[PDB]
């Protein structure tokens, strides 16, 4: 049901709340950004794309949409993330095929 | 401001590492995250407790009970199950059921090998289950009742009065509504009084605590004027001052207060307030002088924390915390020879009465 | 007249100074431990009844009162 | 494969961020993580404990030789101390400690509240020192009992003939040496009756 956490990345992810917690946002990001990087998973990486989003950074949004993404293709919300995170890059393609998959599910 | 402290994050992780490891079962992340929670607060201060998903339902019944019961106390003796007295106001009462009623069989569940807590947690339920009990009453034949489990209120306060003009009032466990009831009382005994009492006792022994509101409440319904409690805290919300209002129906009274061991945490409120202001004569064994007024924070899936949240203060000043309130007559129980049968109630109403007969008579 | 025989607990409730890691009192004086009472002389009043009734009575009025 | 049950890590962060601001005194998260840690560990397994340097230190070596111990043996159960065995020649054996005896108080100081560890540290003392213990057998009414402490030596086997060919060998505790004596032990019993014992 739950997957193990290992030890480096327990400690990267409480440190990374921590300081959430304590308003310096930066390491958060930067931790949160890496550890989703590391696991490639799902919640951490959506984690990771909303306190990007939050921050109003652009290239670790970038990052976290497309990791989450292939992490989760499933999710619809994680297609439509990536979708305009990647017509705003300005690759479409791939966009194309997160809106085929929107419209395979009951989405606009 | 000061940077996160890495080693204690990492020595906690390394913890948490080896030991989903080492250990001699499979143990998931989750369980380990809780147990680390409760530890980081059951250690801090022994009140303080982190509460689950169930803990918090028995709180809110502890501080009021409104739960579907079918107003039945069973009291398990000698290994042996037996009604005290069925609780008043309830389905069963109406029933017929009486006091020494010995249900043989619980839902086709013999009585014989059931522990206290299994038959309480037999008997109560949610409101609306029905239930059939066997009885065998005076040794007769047994008979089937079938009942609907309801919302009961369980009384708080109670009294009865010892002599005409003397009256005798106990308080079991501060409730949220315990104020009202304390009001309710009141005004029953002045009703069935005349409007007129020459003395009034009071029993906070052995009375755990409860919610501070209704302890305040409480204090004033007796007191007429000053400040009755007030609270510190390290943060600003948790200060709060309270003050008696002037609307007073105790009607100046004597009031004598018992004070065991057992009141800690309200009854102790109720006790520190009456005596700084010169309002009751204090009488008992020390009490427990436990100083603590916490909140229940509501956190996510319905797992509410309780944190020592601030200290409270008597009116002058006294920390009853580690101390607790000394009685000035220091009345301990023993027996005395030549009601009656409650040695301190006993000394209670003999000073009480011999206080009103020397001065306004 | 009457003779009052005190009464012993051999289990006494322990106080919230007993308990581990009990908070300071705010007003920092020294704490009360349970520490096991036992009288050197007995005091007159525990004897005789009627002397235990008339202390008693003069503390309640002295109390309320309020001097 | 599956996955991480960040969330649980969310509600840890925050449980801490929110203790430690609404706590009474300042309490430096140092103390929160060492509290975490060793709760956890005490919640997860009874017998378990998170051992300090200082406390690991002391742990390697005894403060004293001639120190004294009361002899009861403990072992946590449902969150409450329970005398496992009192082992024989002992103080704590002359008086009526039986197993199955719960201990709720220590020097007059509840122990429902702390770890098996701590309530042994405290049961030990100094020989030829009083100590009292609170005691409730089968639900019974708790009792308040005294002690005197000593130095306790076990005297490893003992060894009695009881018929020509039938022997009893009791065997107190198990300490290092007993794991040869019994053989010598056995050796003067099996010299006694022929060499055949019935």
């Amino acid at each position: 049901k739950y997957g193990s956490f290992s030890e480096d990345s327990l400690y990267s992810l409480l440190v990374a709340e921590l300081a959430g917690q304590r308003n310096r946002f930066d390491i958060a990001l930067s931790n949160y950004v890496v550890q989703a990087q590391k696991t490639r998973d799902p919640g951490v990486s959506e984690r990771a794309f909303r306190i990007a989003e939050y921050l109003g950074a652009d290239q670790e949004a970038l990052d976290t949409s497309l990791l989450w993404a292939r992490s989760a293709p499933d999710n619809l919300d994680a297609q439509r993330a990536a979708a305009i995170q990647l017509a705003r890059a300005g690759r479409y393609e791939e966009s194309m095929v997160y809106m085929e998959k929107v419209l395979n599910g009951q989405g606009d | 401001s000061a940077p996160l402290p890495l080693d204690e994050l990492r020595t906690f992780a390394e913890v948490l590492d080896r030991v989903k490891a080492a250990y001699v079962e499979p143990v998931d992340d989750k369980t380990l995250l809780e147990n680390a929670i409760k530890g980081m607060l059951s250690n801090l201060d022994p009140h303080s407790a982190y509460l689950g998903p169930e803990d918090f339902a028995e709180l809110q019944e502890s501080t009021s009970g409104e739960f579907g019961g079918l107003g039945i106390e069973v009291g398990s003796e000698d290994g042996f199950i037996k009604v005290v007295s069925p609780i008043d106001d309830t389905p069963a009462a109406r029933a017929g059921i009486q006091p020494g009623d010995l249900i043989v069989q619980i839902d086709g569940k013999p009585t014989k090998g059931q522990s206290m807590t299994e038959a309480v947690d037999s008997m109560r339920g949610k409101a609306g289950s029905p239930i059939t009990l066997t009885i065998v009453r005076d040794g007769g034949r047994p008979f089937d009742v079938e009942l609907k489990r309801a919302i009961i209120k369980v009384k708080s306060v109670k009294s009865q009065v010892l002599e005409p003009g003397y009256a005798y009032l106990r308080i079991t466990q501060f409730q949220v509504n315990t104020g009202e009831e304390v009001v309710k009382a009141l005004n029953q005994l002045r009703k069935d009084n005349k409007g007129r009492l020459k003395g009034l006792v009071l029993d906070l022994r052995n009375n755990p605590g409860g919610v501070l509101q209704s302890a305040v409440e409480v204090a004033d319904a007796f007191l007429t004027k000053g400040l009755i409690v007030y609270t510190k805290g390290r943060i600003a919300n948790s200060e709060l001052r309270f003050s008696a209002d002037p609307a007073d129906p105790s009607d100046k009274v004597p009031l004598v207060v018992l004070i065991n061991g057992g009141s800690a945490a309200a009854a102790e409120i109720v006790a520190g307030a009456l005596q700084d202001q010169k309002r009751a004569i204090l009488m008992g064994t020390d009490s427990f002088g436990k100083g603590s007024v916490q909140t229940v924070l509501p956190l996510n899936n319905d797992r509410a924390l309780k944190l020592t949240t601030a200290l409270y203060y008597t009116p002058n000043g006294r920390s009853i915390q580690a101390q607790g309130i000394v009685p000035d007559i220091e009345v301990g129980r023993a027996k005395v020879t030549q009601q009656d049968s409650d040695y301190q109630l006993s000394q209670a109403l003999s000073l009480l009465k011999g206080l009103s007969v020397t001065r306004g008579n | 007249r009457a003779k009052v025989t005190q009464e012993r607990s051999s289990f006494e409730g322990f106080k919230e100074a007993d308990l581990q890691g009990h908070l300071a009192n705010g007003n920092g004086g020294a704490d009360r431990p349970t520490g096991k009472r036992a009288a050197p002389s007995e005091r007159p009043q525990d004897s005789d009844y009627q002397l235990s009734q008339a202390l008693s009575l003069l503390k309640g009025l002295s109390v309320t009162r309020g001097n």
